[PDB]
Formats: C-alpha cells, structure tokens, sequence
C-alpha cells in the first residue's frame, strides 16, 4: 500500500507485463496491462475500481488520483521500470499528438512492452500521466502518450 | 493467472538522469478501443 513506482507481474516462471503507481492508497496502472483483472499484494487483494477503455486506465482501491499535467514547455522525466532492471530516471522534452479534442504531450522513447505503465514526472516530481499508450512513425519509432485520468 | 505487484522504488525526480528523445509533433486520432492512429 505504500507509495511508490511497482511491477504488475503474471505467473510456470514469472514475467512483468507492466508497471503501476500507488498513490494515497490507490494503484494507478494501464488498461492494457491488467484488462481489470484483480491483483495481489502481498498477502492481499486489490480490487479494480474504475477504469475506461479509451483512455486505457485503471485504478484499483479507489478513483484515479493523479491529476498533475504536463506545462507544454518543459523537459519531465520517464520513471522506467524495464523488466529485469532497476528502476530508471530518462528525461526528454515532450512532442504533442495534436487532435481534435485538444492537444496531449508525447514522448518519443522506445522501452520493452513491460514498462507500460510506468509514471512520466515533471519537475516537482507529481506524476504527469503514464507511459505506454501510442503510436509508431517512420522507422519503427514508437511515441508514447502522457495518458493521464480525471481526478 | 497469478498477477501481483513489487514494488520498485520512490517516484522522485532525479538531478542525474540521462536525457534523449525527439519531440515530435503529429496529427493523431483516438478510436473508441484507445488506439492512437496517425492522421493526414
Ligand atoms: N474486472 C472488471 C474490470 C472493471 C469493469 C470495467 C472497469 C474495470 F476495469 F474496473
């Protein structure tokens, strides 16, 4: 329950589908990591709670919490959670997906599938959205949103 | 199908953190099953 960046990991042996944030008591994680499934922790059980298919969210013990947002101007930092690796600090300055409901930051980082999930920081350290829902340019260069929920 | 949580750190902003990535901009669309797809 504390606070904190976490692996959503499945089980033969173990493998880390995602990344989630827990947040005044609340776990805050990707649609597509989860599909709503219940998770453990520890020796308890989180239930979900709300979550939306468009946006591809989830939160689990209570309403999404997060709602700080990018400023459009500055460099923020992907708080990576890679499989099999210690958690990791890459700062970029976003792009923008522009459409017609308005304008979203994106960032233009490439990590392994199981990272979706992970928190994008601004400076103050609040979570900004998280990491792992986009779209591929020229080359395979995927872009990710900053997907962030309604508090 | 056990899925479960570790945790794995304190969410802060560090000094050090190596820096990259574009920034592009790009027209997209957001379909009713979440995909983002490009847009001319
Ligand atoms: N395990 C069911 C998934 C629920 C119902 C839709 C929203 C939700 F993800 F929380």
């Amino acid at each position: 329950t504390t606070d904190g960046v976490y692996r959503v990991m499945t089980r033969l042996g173990s493998t880390q589908v995602g990344v989630g944030v827990m947040q005044e008591g609340v776990f805050h994680t990707m649609w597509h990591v989860t599909k709503g499934a219940a998770l453990r922790s520890g020796e308890g059980r989180l239930d979900p709670y709300w979550g939306d298919v468009k946006q591809d969210l989830v939160s689990y013990c209570g309403p999404w919490k997060l709602d700080a947002a990018w400023d459009g101007l500055s460099e923020v930092q992907l708080l990576a959670v890679p499989p099999g690796e210690r958690a990791k600090n890459i700062q970029t300055l976003p792009g923008i997906f522009k459409t017609k409901d308005g304008d979203i930051g994106a960032v233009a980082l490439d990590y392994p599938a199981g990272t979706s999930g992970s928190p994008i920081l601004d400076k103050s350290g609040r979570v900004i959205g998280l990491y792992g829902n986009g779209v591929v340019i020229k080359n395979g260069s995927y872009v990710s949103a900053i997907t962030q929920g309604k508090r | 199908v056990d899925m479960y949580i570790e945790r794995a750190g304190d969410i802060t902003w560090e000094k050090d953190a190596e820096v990259t990535g574009n920034s592009p901009r790009l027209d997209v669309a957001l379909d009713e099953s979440g995909d983002f797809s490009l847009v001319e």
